[PDB]
RNA sequence: CGCCACUUCAUGGAAAUAAAUCACUCACGAAU
């Protein structure tokens, strides 16, 4: 045929920027440069430059010597215009007793780009409140006029169209083959490798589709993780209370894997932490030294324990041994290279940044390597071996003190900044192996093995199932 | 003056797009490397771009209405998400933040958003068979193209008229006809003034509820997937906009494979040696149709191939 | 708008001078779609919307697209050179400063007709003196 | 749970191509 129609099912809510009009969708912008590249993928077995020369053979490619793209039409239309608006933050808030029908919270969620959006601000959507009973609870209320001017709003739609127009009749029976595999293997959206965007191909050409998520998984992942995650659901019910506990739980997991948690008397080490220090080159946080430098000019940085040093039930030093000294790399940059970090310092209202620039500027961002896969309430931790250029490479930190002015009569005051405060910092210490250097060395598929398979107290941290190591 | 375009409060969109966009105001400094990134800069294309897009327009406008009374019946489709784009590689850019960097077709007199003649002429002439021109450089990819093309095509007539058979060599003069006035050869038929297929320029008739342009987003990521991306902005037309597609079109008979004018067909039905099998007929409501299926299904404008420019009926 | 020899030979040794044809009668390819965009720019957007996009040099190009703003500052200056008395009593007859920017110069010289029949017809003449070399 | 953001804002290709380039009639007539 010339004309391949597909109907997709929505299993986890899409941050879409144009939210606005209420044709909004899927973007076709996204899915066709992505699903050009997973073809060629598919069409090379494994290869992409195979690909491109299988699909030059056979006049698929719209210029045959510059680009990936392949000469079809791809349209994403709504069927039914009726959505749920979900808003995504990172920070748990009382839930507001007036809102639209449709308008839904995500409270723990790993999206830290809207956390304006719940507060004080006028600005914000959920305007935060003293309770007028015991200072205890806080009271919630939802501004219309903010809710419509927000950048972001997370999006769930009724099952939607997608069609794919071409000419050439035997280039769509090789789409039919690779789309439900291609919405299996992908997420879309502003964070889709935290699990938001995940779409299933339920329909081809009005003919169901059996296609084994678990087995897609495997041939195009290199491990594959599934999560016993308990439903409960009183009884099916609410989504909510399932989107919500899902998107919690990743969070948790994925902030013990990089970083740790802290909150109660629970605590857990980083397992990326972890693992680094069980290997040879004995590498220890880049967090690490930051801590010891800013406490070397006498900052009073906040909290009771000193800073961990190894693995052991506990290793609370401020200093490192003493012959030699710790062998040192930015640890979590290789699993999501952050903008500038905070550290707390004692006084309220005064607090250290540290910023991260990369010396050469040829290192601006790194995607997670890990993908977030959520399909039918079941949770799928899949990925591949990470990008090996960032390994071995450098970044300039700047050390900046941040005093938050004690208000005004008017609003808060942060331009009462500080010059970058003086630290003793390294420049090509130890033969450029230092924590400006990112490690030399890095497997995901060994990293994530190491990962669920660690145990505290005889159990699994990350409770997963191993389908594909 | 913001909304309801109409001819006695309005600016002209073009101009707006074109020649005010950068006029020089007293404090905005877009010429040096500094105050092309400043907010100052920012702030001053987002009161521009919002400016542009703040114009609605009524169905019943005397200006789509003198189209109307001009062109004749117009044909009405939807736009649905993410809109269409017109005139996309006009040059409009001069690497500010906030600025509109791709062009936009505005008609000069109206100001108003319109798709010209030609481009639904060639979006049209691109699924008929024969409109690769036979070259060189195009001999490889020709067959495959007139084949696959000539399909389409069949399909189209037999489901648009009451053709029951329509051979390649039928499709190739009825082609012909439409879009050069012509036989295949080069020649021209001797064709009254009503007998010409005229391809006027489609114009946005209804905007209802909201306005008729809205800004959206290209961000392209590069081979390096370590380096930011650059977000390009740009002026599309927005989703559920009614566009008046105007047409002229004739009746085209067909008497054993060639293209025949109306006195021709008259007079070969007049002669004894006339036979039904080897005459054919597609009037002007049945190329609209066909003209009509072509447009719902491959669209028109730019980035088509990624879902801008996509209509529906009314 | 007829092209003098005069002008094209303003417009060839102004492309030599600032290093778009070498010492080989060679140029880069990527000027000729420059200079080609420049005049389209110049008729479509404006003088000052094209001449900020084609001056600055922070851009992501493959070669150096702001050498074409000097060949044009060069090919105006040669043509203001010979403009006689009468002439100067209408027409600006003044040198480019140079090291000034020419967006600077057209913004503070009002948006006179002058100077943009100067730029189209120093464009066109650029454009015909690319065409009288050989690309890379 | 409390608190909190930074970053990126256009490059590459196409810049005219082909058909028609004068055709027919009168090329001196009448008187001288």
């Amino acid at each position: 045929m010339n004309q391949l129609t597909a109907i997709l099912k929505q299993h986890t809510p899409m941050i879409h920027f144009q939210h606005n009009e209420s044709g909004a969708t899927l973007r076709a912008s996204e899915v066709k440069p992505l699903l050009d590249k997973f073809i060629l993928t598919k069409l090379g077995n494994g290869d992409i430059r195979e690909g491109r020369l299988y699909a030059k053979k056979n006049n698929w490619l719209i210029d045959n010597e510059k680009n990936y793209a392949l000469n079809y039409k791809l349209s994403i239309s709504l069927q039914k215009k009726s959505r749920l608006e979900y808003l995504i933050t990172s920070s748990t808030f009382p839930l507001p007793t007036e809102r639209p029908s449709n308008f839904f919270t995500i409270q723990n969620s790993p999206y830290f780009a809207q956390e304006k959006c719940v507060g004080i601000n006028t600005n914000s959507t959920i305007i935060l409140k003293k309770s007028n009973s015991d200072p205890r609870k806080k009271e919630a209320e939802f501004k219309e006029k903010n809710w419509s001017q927000i950048d972001k709003k997370g999006l769930e739609w009724q099952d939607f169209t997608i069609k794919i127009f071409s000419l050439k009749g035997d280039l769509i029976n090789k789409i039919q083959t690779y789309l439900p595999a291609f919405f299996i293997c992908h997420n879309f959206g502003t964070r889709n490798n935290k699990g938001f965007g995940s779409f299933t191909v339920e329909y081809i050409n009005n003919q169901k589709n059996i296609c084994n998520v678990e087995d897609t998984l495997k041939e195009n992942f290199a491990f594959v993780y599934k999560k016993k995650i308990a439903l409960s659901r009183q009884s099916t019910l609410d989504f909510i209370y399932i989107y919500n506990q899902i998107f919690s739980t990743i969070k948790k997991d994925y902030q013990i894997l990089k970083s740790g948690y802290n909150f109660r008397n629970e605590y857990i080490k980083s397992l990326l932490f972890c693992y680094f220090v069980s290997k040879y080159p004995n590498y220890r946080w880049e967090k690490r030294k930051m801590k010891q430098l800013i406490k070397a000019r006498g900052y009073e940085l906040k909290g009771d324990h000193s800073p961990i040093s190894g693995i052991r039930e506990n290793d609370n030093s401020w200093n490192d041994p003493n012959p030699n000294g710790y062998n040192y790399a930015y640890i979590r940059a290789i699993l999501g290279l952050a903008e500038q970090y905070e550290f707390q310092l004692e006084t309220p209202y005064q607090k250290a940044i540290v910023k991260i620039k990369s010396a050469n500027n040829c290192i601006s961002r790194y995607k997670s390597p890990l993908l977030f896969k959520i399909i039918n309430n079941s949770i799928y931790l899949v990925g591949n071996e990470i990008n090996t250029e960032i390994l071995n490479k450098p970044f300039q930190y700047s050390y900046i003190e941040q005093t938050k002015n004690k208000n005004m009569r008017t609003g808060k005051s942060e331009i009462t900044e500080r010059t970058m405060h003086i630290n003793e910092i390294e420049m090509n210490y130890k033969n450029r192996i230092n924590y400006h250097y990112t490690p030399t060395s890095f497997s995901l598929i060994d990293f994530m093995q190491y990962a669920m398979s660690y145990k505290k107290n005889g159990k699994n941290i990350l409770n997963y199932i191993p389908l594909k190591q | 003056m913001p909304k309801n375009y109409t001819l006695q409060n309005a600016s002209n969109l073009g101009w707006l797009f074109y020649k005010d966009y950068y006029r020089q105001e007293p404090n905005v400094d877009f010429i040096s490397t500094q105050g092309k990134e400043s907010d100052t800069t920012a702030d001053f294309f987002r009161k521009t771009n919002q400016r542009i897009t703040a114009y609605q327009l009524n169905s019943e406008s005397p200006l789509v209405a003198a189209f109307n009374n001009h062109f004749g019946t117009p044909l009405q489709l939807k736009t649905i998400y993410p809109g269409l784009i017109t005139g996309s590689g006009l040059p409009h850019q001069t690497g500010s933040k906030g600025e509109f960097k791709l062009g936009f077709q505005f008609d000069y007199t109206t100001g108003l958003p319109y798709i010209p003649g030609s481009s639904i002429k060639g979006t049209l002439r691109s699924m008929f068979p024969f409109s690769l021109k036979d070259k060189g450089s195009t001999k490889r990819i020709l067959p495959e193209y007139r084949k696959e093309r000539m399909e389409y095509i069949r399909d189209l007539i037999i489901e648009v008229t009451n053709i029951n058979e329509i051979s390649d060599t039928e499709i190739q003069a009825l082609e012909y006809a439409i879009f050069t006035n012509s036989t295949p050869s080069g020649k021209t038929i001797e064709f009254s003034l009503e007998e010409k297929d005229v391809f006027y320029d489609a114009f946005v008739a209804d905007s209802k509820d909201g306005v008729m342009l809205s800004d959206d987003y290209i961000t392209p990521h590069g081979e390096n997937p370590l380096k930011d991306p650059k977000p390009i902005l740009f002026l599309k037309i927005r989703p559920d906009v009614t566009i008046n597609f105007y047409f002229k079109l004739c009746t085209t008979h067909l008497y054993k494979e060639k293209v025949c004018s109306s006195k021709q067909i008259e007079e070969i039905k007049k002669q004894n040696d006339f036979s039904s099998s080897d005459y054919k007929m597609i009037t002007a409501h049945q190329k609209r149709n066909l003209f009509e299926k072509i447009l719902l299904c491959i669209g028109i404008g730019a980035k088509t191939n990624i879902g801008y420019g996509q209509l529906k009926k009314l | 708008m007829k092209i003098s020899k005069k002008q094209i030979e303003y417009a060839i040794e102004a492309l030599r001078a600032n290093n778009i044809i070498t010492n080989d009668n060679q140029y880069p390819k990527v000027f000729k779609g420059y200079i080609s965009s420049f005049g389209a720019a110049v008729i479509q957007s404006g003088l000052i919307p094209a001449i900020i996009f084609f001056e600055n040099e922070d851009n992501d190009a493959n070669a150096d697209r702001h050498k074409i703003i000097g060949v044009l500052k060069d090919i105006i200056n040669a043509m203001r050179q010979q403009y006689t008395v009468t002439d100067a009593t209408i027409l600006v007859s003044s040198q480019i400063p140079a090291n000034y920017s020419m967006a600077q110069y057209i913004i503070e010289h009002g948006n006179t007709d002058q100077l943009l029949k100067e730029i189209t017809e120093a464009a066109v003449a650029m454009k015909l003196a690319l065409r009288m070399y050989k690309s890379e």
